[PDB]
């Protein structure tokens, strides 16, 4: 799972080396960007609810030809796996912020995703308009501090990259 | 690979659920003791090599079968072997210190090594005696309690840190057991 | 691989036989039958992409455990390693659809496979639903009876061809089970 | 075993491809081709025996030498699993015929040929007298149509071709 | 591979001992009747194409439904894999002579050799009767009695290295077995 | 175990060949060389006690500081060792004139040498002073004859050369 302690871990085993300098310098910074996007994490696992509601709706809204017959929205249950989708991938930022790198993002979330959403025929569009929207919708410092808004939009623009 | 982090996430995504702040607090005590497990690796990794060499010689002064004909660190090939090993178990063990977690240890050691030793007949429980030793190296580094060599540290209580990597070292031989 | 033809020459081979008249009515109808097989293969391999989808689908909204967390579809990597494997088998059983003969789904795709799955915790009871929802998809293609699309064919009776492809799906479950 | 389906089945195979219209093009070349080199297969089958007395009878006669001691032919017995052979290549040729390929011959006649025919000091040229007899005796139309003639005479070429 | 040297000094590793004169009576005489050991080597590899030839070919007219369909021999791709066999299986015997030993024949040769007959279905029975038929042959050759075909020799008493190779050539049924 | 039969028979095996001329005329070299290399054995075998105490003490003599605290052999039990050493070294000399090839000291006393003696610190110079003092102690015709003397020193320059 990617992250500042598993990819110098992996670097060094690669090498059939002990941890040096570097590593324990890499990891040192850990400690200095933790409290940014923990706090990230603690306010989106307080709030997800209401976040994957807004960013939902705003795929909807932005693209109401969904709702049409046989389009990826036709019916209520296709609506609310929708929202479970947005629910899924804020879920996987959340992880993204407390392992201090992109892997549950990488893994569970992007891996085989162009070609699940090219075989259900889901278009990616829709999820870009709500990961987008969430990204747009962020107030600081209303709704965090800037370097916890910095380390939530970095996520964020990561997923829509990954979708594009 | 996991590390102490994504460990909780792991577990986490298990029940569907966000890691909040009541799941936190083990992960901001791990930072906020975080230069504390840079300086026990440092103090692995600065006397690695007398510790390998020091635990193997031990497994051998203790049972000098190994050395006879026949026993299983006999010719020089033999004995460089299990040195290297000794060198590798040593290794993963300190990355397992450094992320906090032993899934690197298990997987990419520990995986395979006992039908390993079967096959070639590498005594598994002499390997246990010295990964036992190297356990008391470690223990007395990180508590800067070594009788021979002492390091330079900030006072302070690494009891948790020794506690942990005599988990990883105890691992190995529940593996090859 | 074998197909119908090459499947009578092993037969007689292992007698040491010729193949002769009393022996290749069967194959006589093979050939005289051919624009219908290639016509049923064309009406598979003409919407295999919404057989697959379909089907893994219907497999899920049945068992909706599949992706739940632990769920063997959970996480993109995972449908996609599904949807994957959907379309290999309907693939093989269009080969074997095509040839008149199993041989190349046995040897090629279903040798080997049930332990794949057993070694990676692949469902075989949830696989073998997913392949009966694309027999039930192949028969109603063959026979121009899909009830969302319609194709255009010279009217004629296409049971026998229905019969074989379902035998080919079959054996997949067999395979597997 | 190479025939026109197992080659475009294979080739779909190594490409991860589905059947597509050239593959059931080339099948349809299998439905034209059929009747000639099945009317070709019925009169082997039909009349093998007489085909393969011929043919031996032909080596022998060209070949006299076979039958000196320590020579490939020196006893009965010999002279029966030459003839036996004859016969056995013969079917292969019926097999060819009706797969519509050269997958039989191939993989049961012409593989290991040349080891096994050096190592027990079988000549080659005997196996080419039996076969070239036959390709020339063939009688058109008497034996068979035109096209029955060139679907039988191929797969002799083939196996003449195969041991030179 | 060990040859006959090689194999005392691994006995007397094993007991951390010189290898001295008591040792080597054994060796000097190896030594001193090495011309002949030469000889036997020349005059088996010398007659090897026919060795391997004519003892395929006894096996077959012993037991002629080898060749009928369904026997291991039928088709030239085998009975040109058996000739095959039968040639590599007489290279590693004719090594073991050359060196007075039969690791290297065990080893390169007969280490999994029945597990792969097993699984490819090559009667072992019949492979014991092709070995047993060349073993005759072989030890004709040694002796200078073989019916059809004479060699060179200053005369001289080879019992012992016809004993020896037909010790190798017992080597392969008991592996096989 | 390299030996002339063994080089000879496993680059036959490489080439998937009989032993031919070139293998027999090798393997008379044998014949040839026997005789000395076989009296440098018995020599050895029978006398290896006084010359591995001449051969350690004079690596002791060399390098007293080798008896220092925390040297090499700092204590008796070091010491010991260290003659052991030099004895398995001149088993495994004897063991090279017998096969009449390097095989023995390649495999059971070169093989992993660097690393042991490099992570026990033990000095390579030392075992270098040992090998190389029973070299220069030779005395032809006093010892062994001077064929047996070339083949002894041979071995002993190899390992000299195998540490350096
Ligand atoms: C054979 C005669 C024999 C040995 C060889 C030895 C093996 C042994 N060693 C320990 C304990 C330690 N070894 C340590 C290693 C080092 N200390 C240093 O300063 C350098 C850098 C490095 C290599 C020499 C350390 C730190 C210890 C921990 C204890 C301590 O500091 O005093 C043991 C004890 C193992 C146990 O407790 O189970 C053994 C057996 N002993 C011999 O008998
Ligand atoms: C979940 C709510 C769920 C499903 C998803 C669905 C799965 C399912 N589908 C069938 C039968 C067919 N599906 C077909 C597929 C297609 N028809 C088309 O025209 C396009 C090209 C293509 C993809 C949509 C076809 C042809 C059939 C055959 C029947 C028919 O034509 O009506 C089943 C029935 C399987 C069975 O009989 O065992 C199932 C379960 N069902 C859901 O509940
Ligand atoms: C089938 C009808 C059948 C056979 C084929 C044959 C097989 C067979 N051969 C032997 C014994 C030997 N074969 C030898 C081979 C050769 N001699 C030569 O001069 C050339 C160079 C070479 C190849 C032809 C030799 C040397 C012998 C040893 C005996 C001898 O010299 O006379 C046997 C006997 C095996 C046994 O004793 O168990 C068999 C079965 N026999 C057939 O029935
Ligand atoms: C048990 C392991 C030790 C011990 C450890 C402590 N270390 C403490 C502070 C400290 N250590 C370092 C070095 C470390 N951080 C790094 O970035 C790197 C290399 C990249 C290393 C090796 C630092 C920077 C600090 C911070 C304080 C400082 O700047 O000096 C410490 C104090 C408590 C704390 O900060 O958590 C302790 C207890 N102390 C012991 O006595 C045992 C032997
Ligand atoms: C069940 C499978 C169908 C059905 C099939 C029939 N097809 C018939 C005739 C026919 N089909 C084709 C197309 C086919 N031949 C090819 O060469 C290729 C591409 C290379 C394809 C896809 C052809 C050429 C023909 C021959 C007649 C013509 O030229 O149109 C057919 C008629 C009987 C027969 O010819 O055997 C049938 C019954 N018919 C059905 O109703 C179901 C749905
Ligand atoms: C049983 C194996 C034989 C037999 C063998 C004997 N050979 C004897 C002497 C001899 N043979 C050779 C040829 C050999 N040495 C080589 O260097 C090479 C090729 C590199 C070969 C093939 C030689 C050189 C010699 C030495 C005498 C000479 O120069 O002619 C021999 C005599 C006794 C002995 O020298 O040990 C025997 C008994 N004799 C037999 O009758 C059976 C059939
Ligand atoms: C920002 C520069 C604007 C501003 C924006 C407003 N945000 C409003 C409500 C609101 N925002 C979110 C999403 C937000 N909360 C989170 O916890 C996270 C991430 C963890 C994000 C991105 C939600 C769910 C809500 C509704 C609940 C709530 O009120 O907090 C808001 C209210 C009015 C509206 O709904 O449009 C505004 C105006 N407000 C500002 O003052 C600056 C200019
Ligand atoms: C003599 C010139 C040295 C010296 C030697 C010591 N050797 C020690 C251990 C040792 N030696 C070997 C190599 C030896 N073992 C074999 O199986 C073979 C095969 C030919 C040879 C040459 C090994 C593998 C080992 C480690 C295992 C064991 O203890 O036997 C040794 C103990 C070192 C320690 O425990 O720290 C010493 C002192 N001593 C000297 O003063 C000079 C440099
Ligand atoms: C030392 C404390 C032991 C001892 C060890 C020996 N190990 C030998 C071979 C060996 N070890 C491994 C596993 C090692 N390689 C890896 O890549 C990893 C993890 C990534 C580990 C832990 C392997 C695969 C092998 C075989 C290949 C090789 O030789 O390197 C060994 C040689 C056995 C032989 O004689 O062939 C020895 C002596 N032996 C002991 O007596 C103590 C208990
Ligand atoms: C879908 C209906 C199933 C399901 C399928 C999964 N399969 C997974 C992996 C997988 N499948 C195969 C066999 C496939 N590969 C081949 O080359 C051939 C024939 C040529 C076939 C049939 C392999 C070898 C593998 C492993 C390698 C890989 O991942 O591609 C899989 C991933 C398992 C994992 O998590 O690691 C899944 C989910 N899963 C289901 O729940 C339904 C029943
Ligand atoms: C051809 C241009 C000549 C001609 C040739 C004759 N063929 C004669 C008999 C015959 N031919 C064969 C082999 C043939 N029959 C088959 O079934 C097959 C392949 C399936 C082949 C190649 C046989 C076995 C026989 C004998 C039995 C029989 O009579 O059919 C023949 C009879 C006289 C003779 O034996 O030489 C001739 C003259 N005949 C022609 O009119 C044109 C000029
Ligand atoms: C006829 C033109 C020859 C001739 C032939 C002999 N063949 C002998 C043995 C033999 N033949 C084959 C090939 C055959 N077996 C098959 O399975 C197939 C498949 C198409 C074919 C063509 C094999 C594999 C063997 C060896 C096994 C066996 O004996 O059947 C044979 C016996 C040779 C011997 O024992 O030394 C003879 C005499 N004889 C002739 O005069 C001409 C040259
Ligand atoms: C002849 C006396 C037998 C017989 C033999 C067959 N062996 C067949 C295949 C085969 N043999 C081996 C082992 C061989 N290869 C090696 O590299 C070594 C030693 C280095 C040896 C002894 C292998 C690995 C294989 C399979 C690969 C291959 O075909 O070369 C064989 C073909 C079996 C098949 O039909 O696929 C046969 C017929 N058969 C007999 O009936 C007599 C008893
Ligand atoms: C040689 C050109 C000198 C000479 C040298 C002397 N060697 C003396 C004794 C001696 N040498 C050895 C080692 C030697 N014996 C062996 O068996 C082997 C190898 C297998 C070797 C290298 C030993 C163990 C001994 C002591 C036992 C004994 O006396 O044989 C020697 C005696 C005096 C001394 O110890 O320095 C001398 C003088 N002698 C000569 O005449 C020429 C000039």
């Amino acid at each position: 799972m990617k992250s500042v302690i598993t990819t110098v871990v992996s670097a060094a085993d690669a090498a059939g080396r002990f941890p040096s300098n570097s590593d324990l310098e890499s990891i040192q910074g850990n400690i200095q960007r933790s409290a940014a996007r923990l706090e990230a994490a603690e306010k989106l696992a307080g709030n997800h609810e209401a976040v994957v509601k807004e960013a939902g709706d705003a795929c909807f809204a932005k693209y109401a030809y969904l709702k049409n017959p046989g389009e990826a929205g036709e019916n209520q249950e296709k609506i609310n796996k929708c929202y479970r989708d947005v629910d899924h991938y804020m879920r996987l930022v959340n992880y993204c912020l407390v392992v201090g790198g992109t892997g549950p993002l990488d893994e569970w979330g992007i891996a085989g995703a162009r070609e699940v959403y090219r075989t259900l025929n889901l278009p990616t569009s829709a999820y870009v308009a709500s990961i987008a929207y969430t990204r747009d919708r962020l107030c600081v410092p209303r709704d965090m501090s800037a370097q916890a808004g910095v380390e939530f939009s970095a996520y964020l623009d990561y997923l829509i990259n990954a979708l594009s | 690979m996991l590390d102490a982090f994504s460990r909780v996430v792991v577990n986490s995504d298990a029940k569907a659920a966000y890691v909040g702040g009541s799941d936190l607090q083990a992960l901001k005590s791990f930072i906020a003791d975080g230069n504390k497990r840079l300086d026990a690796v440092n103090s692995i990794v600065s006397n690695a090599s007398c510790m390998v060499s020091d635990a193997v010689s031990g497994m051998i002064c203790e049972n000098p079968g190994l050395i006879s004909p026949g026993g299983n660190c006999y010719t020089n090939r033999r004995m460089a072997a299990c040195l290297r090993d000794g060198e590798i178990i040593l290794r993963y063990v300190s990355y397992a210190l450094l992320a906090g977690d032993a899934s690197v240890l298990e997987d990419r050691c520990l995986n395979g090594l006992k039908e390993t030793y079967i096959a070639l007949g590498v005594p598994t429980n002499s390997s246990i005696r010295a990964v036992s030793i190297m356990k008391a190296q470690a223990v007395a580094f990180i508590t800067n309690t070594a009788t021979e060599r002492k390091m330079s540290f900030a006072a302070g209580d690494c009891t948790s840190l020794a506690s942990e990597v005599a988990s990883y070292f105890d691992r190995v031989g529940a593996a090859i057991s």
